[PDB]
């Protein structure tokens, strides 16, 4: 179903922001503002799980 | 609460009660094997009941209007 | 004074979450089926860091709603 | 329509090979994220995939 | 009011980094 | 303990294996971990037969406990029936 | 006038499958990948997630888990009973006690949507997600009222208050302060935690 | 004595002591009182109030 | 359901801000209180930057 | 006698002496008001007990002030402890007030002591 | 407050005794939530746009009378105290029944 | 023009070459950044729980 | 603390409830009020041990004067210093978007407190 | 008194400028329009009479009433023989309808709650 | 909050009108400022076209008047202008005095609600 999809797509989407957040060790409690370095991190975190599942997308529609 | 809780609580026990039997020595099965899971859900129950004890507790002795003492 | 079923089952998964991370934390399954004292202190300060942090959580998040109708 | 469990089997087949994939990436990414072998990432899915289904048998069932 | 530190955009320095070499503020 | 009529029958069927499909998963995580499954030396997309071996243990070992220890948790936990 | 190109896509459902980390949903393998026994299947059945939070949401969308429970009947816990254990009864009555533990549905559905409404905008930005009306909120405040007073200003982050000195002269002693080092003391610090709260009468 | 009116002037005066205090509205007006007897004395109202 | 994924949301932002905060078992204060807030605080503003890329940069 | 009644004695009737004292208690009050529960004689357990240091100022203007003046200046005490506001944020009549022989600045070596 | 259609029949997916995300509608025939509990009614028209008067086509309206000749969807709104003023005005829906 | 303006700005000139002798490439204090360059504010200000004070 | 008489009960009770002033009026909040991030209680600590520090450094001289208006000179003295590093304090906090700029404020506060701060109550004291 | 109360009529005052709905307020249950009701000031134990008329014996004929260009305290004015003569029942006009003597005492004199 | 004295300069029509929408639209603004606000822009309104349109019919009718309907095209012009300047200025300038004025004293009103006016407590 078109919202069974849009539930799975936003639970991904939540998933991965944790697994990026736990990755680049942004998660302190020193202060509660994210510095433009833990910004970077993530990001750069975001884009290497954009370009993983870009690839699998692609060999999983080739097979 | 739904009785299939219960169930799902079951679930959690038995899970973490695996990762203390096989979670290092993934062995075979034996009554020794048998043994370790009881003394696992035992303690588990325990630390459960403990857990709720403290819990409760503290999020009970929070003050949260004034003192009545009728 | 009224409880709904929803907020008992709320309360029970609190103490679930509660429960299997102050087993993991305590190691409260490494026993011979009663806890030790040194067990039990550590699950008492992780019950009741597990309270604190409930309340605040719950209190975070229902102040991010209401800042979004604010 | 009537294919209810068809659906609901679909669901799980999406949800199961989501959270395996989670699983291969969070073990298998490296340095804060941007360092990730895609072959790995895929050989890790798929053996994933044989243990699940070796597992789904004897776990996920009713009664 | 002062920028704290950390809040600062240093435009000025991204300005004087864009000059050529040969600049009268480079002198300065 | 206070137990209630809230799902149906279909919807408390439907709700443990749910929990069932997701304690599948938990232990598929757990039988990758002990038997070395997920390490970065691994340059294949087979099992080697050692891994086999030692997941065929893994499966062996659920299959034997599982039912009798959940049936254990639910005498000890003793859940008054609904009424 | 505001609508002319406010609204530029309205489909949330493409932008989250061409856009969010997740395997693409069209492949044929979903149908037979996994084998499992569902048993019988007679209605649309939904499978929520996170392992954890699934049983919530189920609980959640059911009518029959807002059906009210005094204490005297729910007076039991998994593991433990209350019935004979009166402390913990009454903590657990306290607990219960607690607005935030013990919300009607209203409350939740709100923060359910305010939170989805959150999480949809910060992701896809898409526009559609937010409320369509523009709301002004003004305060309205009794302000004829003795019982309660608003605090012009602020009560601010920090205050240096200076120790009255000579305010007695019980025994020829002109500090009333003395801290734990044993040091008199002649300033004080006075902070603000909470700057939304009234100040009590 | 601290003498002192809710509303309007009124006064406060004993005949068998001799005395008479203005209760006014707003005024806390400090008075001495001295009885060197013992005595149950009546008193009245002086002060046109209503 | 939308309320299942507000439910994950913040089930996981408890989770992994108490795995974070509570590290050395101790028992909490004050400022503890304050240090989970921020945390969860790091944890919302992380989903929003992680998201925001991941639709469009 | 901390606030004396000699400022305005030729005045039967209390009504500036008793805005002065109110006042005096009021300026000591904002200092230590807060702290009453925890320091002073709102204290739950006795072995942290202590007289609150504005016991004899309330008294005296108490003393001063019938119920009802009293009240009013309550009102007032509220309004200004609500807000915070010391008088030394707005005061400044200081500036426009005659020199005196008080005003010096060595304060302390004016007063000759003797025996 | 007559009945224009019959009610709209309940959903077979539980996941719909939700309000909607942009509606706002709970398809619940019996909601916990009273004060949330609507009755939803499908109708089926055709989008046709507003009228204009026109004096000599005998389409004039006296609003102090009570008289009304042509479809005045300014009027019609802020007489009935209702919101989105502009939606109105735009065009209303013909309700149109499929065979009888 | 000029003479409204000529001594004005040499002292902004001799503010700018001083800052720049001194290797002050910091932004001024009034510095008004555009709505991009700001920082957001946090609502989210969670007050510590109420306990009783032992004492 | 159960056991105890009608009396001793309802002055308990007394004591607790005046305490809970601060309970009750949390939940009155004013929706037109400038809201600031407070500061944190770590920062807080800080503070009031760099008082007490300063504490430590005039108690012998206070309390070696005999004259009321000796010390409330150099009461004043003091507060001026601490009053205008306050109003630095206060504005950088009132000012500030998250926990970060708050920490900077109270820690620039602290800072000056310990480092300036007791050069001047030094002076001042060896002027006494 | 009856007769002096116009907010009676006040909801045929919002139908004198809008027309609109004035047919649909016409169609309406009749109550007390344009009429006056007194309510029993006696106890009548005629349980073959539902309801009794208590209009003043002044005001029952409306020919001679029409034309008689005079307010209506004439049905108000000394009808009852019902007399107290005691000197504790004396229910004033109003308690604040006095004087304050020849010198005008305040706030006595200057206020309409006292006088 | 604004600075005081003879010295100073004063608002002008960007402060005006940044002040207004501020008073009007903003939070930690209470409603009854907001209503003030939002009365002045309602009342002052009539003004301007009062002013504008009794200023048009007097220029109609002193464009006929007995001396200058026989002057040249140019002076009847500017003659018969006079009334219609005069006028419109009347009416713009109300509109703006009025309007102002109202938003003036519901910026005190904000003012004394969040006391940002030293010398000004209860
Ligand atoms: C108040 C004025 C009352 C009327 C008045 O005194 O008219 C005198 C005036 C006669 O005075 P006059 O100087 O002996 O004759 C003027 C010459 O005929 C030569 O005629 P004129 O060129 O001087 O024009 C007559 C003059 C003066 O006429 C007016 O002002 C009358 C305007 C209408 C009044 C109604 O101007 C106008 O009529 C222009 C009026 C424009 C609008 C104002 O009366 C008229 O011209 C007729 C008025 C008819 C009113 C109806
Ligand atoms: C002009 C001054 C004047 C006069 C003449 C009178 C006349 C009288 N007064 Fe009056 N009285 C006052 C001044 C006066 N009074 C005042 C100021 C008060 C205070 C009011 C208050 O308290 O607020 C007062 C109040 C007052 C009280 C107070 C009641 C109360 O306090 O309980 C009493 C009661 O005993 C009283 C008694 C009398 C009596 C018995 C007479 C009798 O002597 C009456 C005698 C009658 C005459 C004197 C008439 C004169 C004859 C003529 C026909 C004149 C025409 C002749 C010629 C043209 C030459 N008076
Ligand atoms: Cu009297
Ligand atoms: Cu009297
Ligand atoms: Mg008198």
């Amino acid at each position: 179903d078109k919202r069974k999809i849009q539930h799975e797509g936003i639970i991904a989407l939540i998933n991965y922001s944790t697994l990026c957040a736990q990755k680049c060790d942004v998660l302190k409690g020193h202060d509660d503002k994210i510095t433009d370095t833990e910004e970077q991190c993530l990001r750069v975190c975001a884009e290497k799980i954009r370009q993983t599942f870009e690839f699998t997308n692609d060999i999983y529609l080739k097979n | 609460m739904d009785p299939v809780l219960g169930d799902v609580i079951a679930t959690r026990i038995y899970k973490a009660c695996f990762k203390h039997v096989y979670g290092k020595n993934m062995k075979a099965y034996s009554e020794k094997d048998e043994a370790k899971f009881d003394q696992c859900l035992t303690s588990y129950v325990e630390s459960y009941k403990s857990v709720t004890n403290h819990f409760i507790t503290y999020l009970g002795q929070l003050p949260k209007k004034g003192l009545s003492l009728d | 004074t009224e409880v709904s079923n929803h907020n008992y089952t709320q309360a029970v998964a609190y103490l679930n979450r509660a429960t299997s991370s102050c087993v993991k934390k305590c190691d409260s399954l490494n026993n011979n089926g009663s806890l030790s004292s040194k067990q039990e202190s550590c699950l008492k300060t992780c019950a009741e860091n597990h309270a604190i942090a409930t309340k605040i959580h719950a209190e975070y998040i229902r102040k991010l709603a209401e800042s979004k109708y604010l | 329509e009537d294919n209810y469990a068809a659906d609901v089997q679909r669901q799980f087949n999406r949800t199961a090979f989501d959270s395996l994939y989670k699983i291969c990436y969070n073990s298998l990414v490296q340095k804060n994220g941007s360092t990730i072998d895609f072959q790995k990432q895929i050989d890790c899915h798929q053996r994933l995939i044989q243990v699940f289904a070796k597992i789904a048998p004897i776990v996920v069932k009713v009664e | 009011e002062m920028i704290l530190p950390h809040n600062n955009r240093q435009l000025a320095r991204q300005y004087f980094d864009s000059l050529p070499e040969n600049d009268i503020n480079r002198k300065y | 303990m206070s137990t209630r009529k809230i799902f149906d029958s279909e919807e408390q069927s439907f709700i443990r294996l749910v929990d069932k499909f997701y304690l599948g998963l938990s232990l598929t995580k757990l039988c990758a971990q002990s038997c070395n499954l997920l390490r970065n030396d691994i340059s294949g997309s087979a099992l080697t037969q050692k891994e086999k071996d030692c997941l065929s243990i893994c499966y062996n070992n659920i299959e034997k406990t599982q039912s009798a220890f959940y049936a254990k948790v639910k005498t000890t936990m003793n859940l008054p029936a609904v009424e | 006038l505001s609508l002319i190109n406010q609204y530029k896509s309205l489909n949330l459902s493409s932008s989250i499958k061409h856009n969010a980390p997740f395997i693409n949903r069209d492949l044929y393998v979903f149908d037979d990948l996994f084998s499992y026994n569902l048993g019988d299947i007679t209605t649309k059945k939904s499978l929520f997630n996170d392992k954890n939070s699934f049983l919530t949401s189920y609980s959640y969308l059911n009518n029959n888990s807002w059906n009210n429970n005094e204490f005297d009947l729910i007076d039991n816990l998994p593991f433990t009973t209350l019935f004979d254990n009166n402390d913990l009864f009454n903590n657990y009555k306290s607990f219960f006690q607690d607005s935030i533990f013990n919300s009607p549905k209203k409350q939740l559905s709100s923060d359910s949507k305010q939170l989805f409404k959150h999480i949809i905008y910060r992701s896809i930005k898409n526009n559609i997600i937010q409320d369509y009306t523009k709301l002004v909120k003004h305060e309205d405040f009794d302000e004829y009222s003795r019982w309660i007073k608003r605090s012009p200003g602020e009560v601010l982050p920090l205050r240096i208050i200076k120790y009255p000195l000579g305010l007695e002269t019980i025994h020829n002693n002109i500090f009333e302060n003395t801290n734990n080092e044993g040091n008199v003391e002649l300033f004080r610090l006075r902070f603000n935690s909470n700057s939304s709260k009234m100040q009590h009468k | 004595l601290i003498t002192n009116s809710y509303d309007i002037v009124h006064s406060w005066f004993i005949p068998g002591l001799g005395i008479k205090l203005d209760c006014v509205p707003g005024r806390s007006t400090h008075h001495t009182f001295f009885i060197d007897n013992v005595g149950f004395y009546y008193g009245q109202c002086a002060e046109i109030c209503g | 359901m939308e309320q299942n994924t507000t439910q994950v949301f913040s089930d996981l932002a408890y989770k992994v801000c108490f795995k974070v905060i509570n590290d050395k078992n101790k028992p909490f204060v004050l400022h503890d209180e304050q240090r989970l807030a921020n945390c969860l605080t790091r944890y919302v503003e992380a989903f929003n930057v992680t998201s925001e890329y991941f639709f469009r940069e | 006698t901390v606030v004396p009644t000699q400022t305005f004695y030729q005045m039967q009737d209390y009504y500036m002496l008793c805005g002065l004292r109110f006042e005096r208690w009021f300026r000591c009050d904002l200092v230590y008001h807060d702290q009453r529960h925890t320091k002073f004689d709102q204290v739950k357990n006795q072995k942290n007990y202590k007289t609150y240091p504005c016991y004899r100022e309330y008294y005296e203007a108490q003393y001063a002030c019938q119920d009802d003046m009293f009240d009013f200046l309550m009102e007032l005490a509220y309004a200004r402890r609500a807000a915070d506001n010391f008088e030394s944020d707005f005061a400044s009549h200081e500036l426009t007030t005659l020199p005196t022989f008080y005003d010096t600045p060595k304060a302390a070596e004016r007063k000759t002591y003797t025996y | 407050g007559g009945e224009v259609c019959p009610p709209m029949d309940a959903p077979t997916d539980s996941t719909l005794f939700v309000n909607d995300t942009f509606t706002g509608f709970n398809p619940d025939p019996a909601n916990p939530e009273d004060t949330e509990q609507v009755t939803l009614t499908e109708i089926t028209g055709i989008v046709r746009r507003g009228e204009q008067q026109d004096i000599l086509a005998r389409r004039r309206n006296w609003n102090k009378e009570g008289i009304y000749n042509w479809v005045d969807l300014d009027y019609m709104g802020k007489i009935f105290r209702l919101f989105n003023l502009d939606a109105i005005n735009t065009a209303y829906i013909e309700r149109v029944v499929p065979s009888f | 023009l000029n003479q409204k303006y000529y001594t004005h700005m040499e002292h902004l000139w001799t503010v700018h070459v001083n800052r720049l002798n001194q290797k002050i490439l910091e932004d001024p204090l009034y510095t008004f950044y555009p709505q991009e360059l700001n920082v957001p504010k946090h609502n989210i200000i969670v007050p510590t729980i109420f306990r009783d004070t032992p004492q | 603390v159960e056991e105890m008489d009608t009396i001793q009960k309802m002055n308990y009770e007394a004591t607790v409830n005046m305490g809970r002033q601060d309970l009750i009026t949390r939940e009155y909040t004013f929706y037109s009020d400038y809201e600031f991030i407070p500061i944190q209680e770590d920062r807080k600590q800080q503070m009031e041990d760099a008082l007490n520090n300063l504490h430590k450094i005039i108690h012998p001289t206070v309390t070696q004067l005999k004259k009321k208006a000796n010390v409330q000179e150099i009461q004043d003295r003091v507060f001026r210093k601490l009053q205008g590093w306050e109003g630095e304090l206060n504005t950088c906090v009132f000012s500030a978007k998250n926990v970060r700029d708050s920490n900077f404020c109270a820690d620039r506060f602290t800072n000056r407190i310990n480092t300036e701060g007791v050069e001047f109550v030094k002076q001042i004291l060896r002027e006494y | 008194f009856p007769f002096l109360e116009k907010m009676k009529y006040n909801q045929y005052k919002e139908y004198k400028n809008d027309y609109l709905f004035y047919l649909d307020f016409l169609k309406k249950e009749i109550t007390d329009d344009h009429s006056f009701f007194w309510k029993a000031r006696k106890v009548i134990k005629l349980p073959q009479y539902s309801v009794f008329s208590f209009v003043p014996l002044k005001l029952m004929m409306w020919k001679t009433m029409i034309n008689y260009p005079e307010s209506f305290w004439y049905a108000a004015s000394r009808v009852v023989q019902s007399r107290r003569k005691k000197v504790f029942v004396t229910k004033c006009s109003a308690r604040t309808l006095t004087t304050a003597g020849w010198t005008f005492i305040t706030p006595f004199s200057s206020n309409i709650k006292y006088t | 909050m604004e600075p005081f004295g003879t010295d100073e300069r004063n608002w002008t029509h960007e402060e005006k009108d940044i002040i207004t929408r501020f008073l009007k639209y903003d939070k930690h603004v209470n409603l009854k400022t907001a209503e003030m606000v939002y009365s002045a822009e309602v009342e002052s309104a009539y003004f301007g076209k009062a002013g504008a349109l009794a200023g048009g019919v007097i220029s109609a009718l002193f464009f006929n008047f007995p001396i200058v309907r026989n002057l040249p095209i140019i002076r009847r012009s500017v003659i018969g202008v006079l009334p219609f300047l005069y006028c419109y200025t009347w009416g713009k300038n109300t509109q703006e005095e009025l309007r102002w004025l109202k938003t003036f004293a519901a910026y005190q009103r904000f003012v004394v609600y969040h006391g940002q006016h030293c010398k000004l407590w209860v």
